[PDB]
């Protein structure tokens, strides 16, 4: 097989910007390399075939470049929808290899999470089970630490959300005879685990 | 021109699926028809290509045990049969539209997914704290995908956080309100499990 | 050692209507050379992995957008009236770019291909007929010659510039 | 009357940013100034009233400051739901004088107009009309100057221009131009010009056709 | 907090707006009228008290509004007198609880435009503008506002400038962009649709090259 | 051609209660307004049927300036119309007032550490007030067996004013313009 390895995995990058993805192959393609777009939660999309042609619609804003074994696909003045994955497909030799992926996201300047904590319910209880939930809304970036305490001893299923296209930030969600209560969290924004 | 895709289905591992990808719009005679599969592990394999003017398959050494790849001209349609479908590969799948060499694969199909693991009414519980508020509702223990979940009658939708889901489902969703919003006004979690349909006001646990 | 060299860098190649066939026999061959010069734009094979595989070398020119057509089961002028592969082909397609050799200012015409024919070729099939094509004729030019000639220019787009074509049968 | 001048009349800001709009009366009026928002497609709201106190249901982001006869409003690690207007208010003495008022904006970096020709249509001719319209969509920022010149000479009138009000998903601005004329010296000229000048460009590189 | 909805009236015309408070005791809290113009100012027309009050107008307004309140129905009321030249604006109720307070909780329920003098009822005539290409709908003398614009049904709604309509001589103009790939046009339909509530019109308008 | 004596009611070390508000009756002055809603020492400033930039060039016959002390969120109670315990039972305005109301934030004056108690107001009565009435009745509060003087309490109760109160809880002073044969007051 052909190896692809495209570069950077993400990156966080402001709009009207101009940005390039990589894309090297372990050995010369000559130029059969071709670019897809994906849109969050869509299918995919054809925007760049046999190195620097472009596919329907596909406007100006994109052109592929490179020869040999590096490539590199190119935006200008970044448009709204442009916020997606992309990926570098090559047909030189079978299999096709498709390469890794790269993603792209909104540079925006930190975050602070609005973490509640939530005491189990009653009817949970009467049905037997015991859950305790804590949110952690609205911040940013991704990389985040929770840590659950009961009673002072570090102990949960977690569940993230993308970026709230709005706000452009995350949120996270972490949840009787035992039952019968701490969510220390750690974040880049605070040297010291804010905690409920 | 856009293509079309068969729907989701839910099997059980051991099990064959036959899947569905019709092609309308293009010439579907001189146009190979590509499977692709992109899972949260190993994301975007390719599963093979096929040329539906003969019926020949050229797919990669990679499984090539598990699918088999026929199409049919005349209702202008490609399928793709899964054999093996162990637990773990569980995936969506995209048909793509190759031309030919020096080119790629231009138009795909909107996907379907395909759960392989091995009927359970939701579990709703509300969820109370202990100048925004942050109230919750919990649905614990489900089967199968999916619920919907709403406020009052979709009046609130800003500032709310619906997080994604042992052989049972877990979610949550979370909603910020104004202390004076809550709890002056009653706030209703309505969750609908297509033949469940539940209503929950929240209610401090004081 | 087998004579890979005087196929691939053969200094002039074949007319597609006309494509040139070598035997290659007797010989030990070390194919990693092939997959490992990365000169090549497409390298599909059929039946059989390359890179496990350590005969019959078919060589021609045609333009870009017609490199599709050299492949099992295809369809157009190239595949229906010069050069058709079987369906169960169990060989590889090479070709590479060509520009910087087959073409010239003015135009490269010694390349022609099949532009007309009363029916498709059979697999691997050679058509050489030149008797004008009855859209009677009586051997002078609705009459109309049935091969025409290639406009190979260095400034040709991409899609219109020369491409050589290497088919192994085995 | 009392006079409240509020500054500065609009800011681009950054989201996660603090800012601080600043309200100036005529006299000083001990802290009796209150601070109203109100946000695109939805109504006003009292956030600030008695200076520095802040209302029921209102963020924590929001504070107030200042004495006599200056003060300022003031936001801390901005969210999304601020990009509004703001005003001040003066309850010290009849008649109630409101500030001018500052708006929010994100924060984008600059563009290029799509400007375009669009020469006029045949059915507006057979009614009677002719209109010529340039569509100058996707720019920033709101900045920008447009003229029509009909073979080289400056037209000013026969215009008409519309504007679009908000950056909204796209975060941009769009402009509508048409140089609205009767048929019977439409047909009379050859060059039909849209020169805009814009920021980016020193030269403005105009869209005509004959 | 709601609020009688929009009219449009012609000059020489009387209207009343109403506001009903609700969530609180309406009885015991002074209620606000601003006027919101169109050149950034938000102008005061006054203060009410309800429950035995006074009335205490700004002098601009003192002689064109009249202010009136029933704490049965729990509303209040506010009657602009005449016509208000051209000078057509929004119109605002605000909660005031006294000195050393400010307004608390507003309604945006009421807009109020004043038609010309010389007014008809005119439905909107359409032309296509033929020239990632950006097409256009030029939607010019309708009467009154407002008249919809929507490309192939809704379909088309990324890449849509749908400019806001103008008053000209007393008649309204609009114009739409739609900025759709060179391959899709003319390849797939682009209609531009336009519908005129006051004149039940309802247009479809294909560009052709 | 004497000047007002606005200072010895305006600067005047010491303030009633609002219970027992002063009164000051001023003739046979000239005076000049404007240096009272120009110093922009005030909080409130509130006129009925009169102008503060267009009061000066008119005459009256006579002032009458009513005083007192209340807590922030009592002045709202000083307005024609109001209601609550200052309006229901301490000081009352009519509807027809056509005066001014003037207050201003006092914390730097009436208050102190320890709690400054000198200054009363009327919590129970069995009837709201009059027009301009003033109450100094000082008997028990019957809330059904008489109270011979000893469900009785007393009628008027302290303000706590310290100076680390809330601006709501802080003291405000007031001064109530009245304004009323020859006219003596000129500007």
């Amino acid at each position: 097989d052909i190896l692809m390895t495209q570069s950077p995995s993400s990156m966080s990058v402001s709009l009207g910007d101009t940005v390039s993805i990589t894309c090297h192959a372990s050995q010369g393609i000559s130029s059969n390399i071709g670019w897809l777009q994906q849109k969050p939660g869509k299918s995919f999309k054809g925007l760049i075939y046999h190195g620097t042609n472009l596919e329907d619609g596909v406007p100006s804003r994109f052109s592929g470049s490179g020869s040999g074994a590096d490539y590199s696909l190119t935006i200008s003045s970044l448009e709204s929808e442009d916020f997606a994955d992309y990926y570098c497909v090559q047909y030189v030799q079978f299999p096709y290899t498709l390469g890794g992926g790269t993603k792209l996201e909104i540079k925006r300047a930190d975050g602070a999470p609005t973490v509640s904590i939530f005491p189990p319910s009653s009817e949970q209880l009467t049905s037997g089970g015991a859950s305790v939930v804590c949110f952690l809304n609205n911040f940013y970036p991704k990389d985040i630490n929770v840590k659950w305490k009961i009673d002072g001893s570090e102990r949960v299923l977690n569940s993230w959300t993308d970026q709230d296209s709005k706000d452009s930030t995350y949120s996270m969600s972490s949840t009787k005879d035992e039952y019968e209560y701490t969510c220390e969290a750690t974040h880049k924004t605070s040297t010291s685990p804010i905690v409920k | 021109v856009q293509l079309q895709q068969s729907g989701p289905e839910l099997v059980k591992p051991g099990a064959s699926v036959k899947i569905s990808c019709k092609a309308s719009g293009y010439s579907f005679t001189d146009y190979y028809m590509n499977w692709v599969k992109q899972s949260p592990e190993k994301s975007l394999e390719w599963i093979g290509e096929i040329n539906p003017n003969t019926g020949g398959t050229t797919y990669n050494q990679k499984f090539k045990a598990k699918a088999t790849l026929t199409v049919d001209k005349s209702s202008s349609t490609a399928y793709m049969q899964l054999k093996s479908l162990t637990s773990e590969d569980s995936a969506v799948y995209y048909c793509a539209r190759y031309y030919g060499n020096l080119y790629a694969m231009d138009y795909w199909g909107q996907g379907t997914s395909v759960t392989v693991s091995s009927t359970t009414p939701p579990s709703v519980y509300p969820l109370a704290p202990g100048s925004m508020v942050t109230l919750g509702c919990l649905v614990k223990g489900y089967f199968p995908e999916p619920v919907t979940v709403t406020w009052n009658s979709g009046s609130l939708s800003s500032g709310v956080h619906t997080f994604p889901a042992s052989d049972l489902y877990t979610l949550s969703s979370s909603v910020t309100v104004p202390s004076s919003t809550w709890p002056s006004e009653t706030v209703t979690c309505n969750v609908a499990h297509p033949s469940t349909k539940v209503d929950k006001k929240i209610v401090p646990r004081d | 050692l087998c004579p890979f060299g005087e196929v691939f860098n053969a200094t002039r190649f074949a007319s597609v209507y006309a494509w040139n066939r070598k035997r290659i026999s007797n010989c030990v061959a070390d194919y990693s050379v092939l997959y490992n010069s990365a000169s090549f734009s497409t390298f599909k094979c059929y039946g059989v992995s390359p890179t496990k595989l350590n005969v019959y070398a078919d060589s021609f020119v045609i333009r870009g957008d017609e490199v599709r057509q050299i492949a099992p089961g295809q369809t157009g002028k190239i595949a229906d009236y010069n050069y058709k592969l079987p369906d169960d082909f169990t060989g590889c397609v090479i070709a590479w770019n060509s520009n910087n050799l087959d073409s010239k200012v003015g135009g490269n015409y010694n390349y022609l291909y099949r532009l007309f024919r009363k029916s498709n070729l059979k697999p691997f099939e050679r058509d050489i007929s030149t008797e004008i094509y009855q859209a009677p004729c009586n051997g002078v030019e609705n009459c109309y010659f049935p091969l025409q000639s290639y406009g190979f220019q260095p400034t040709n787009g991409v899609g219109y510039q020369p491409y050589r074509v290497v088919v192994l049968s085995f």
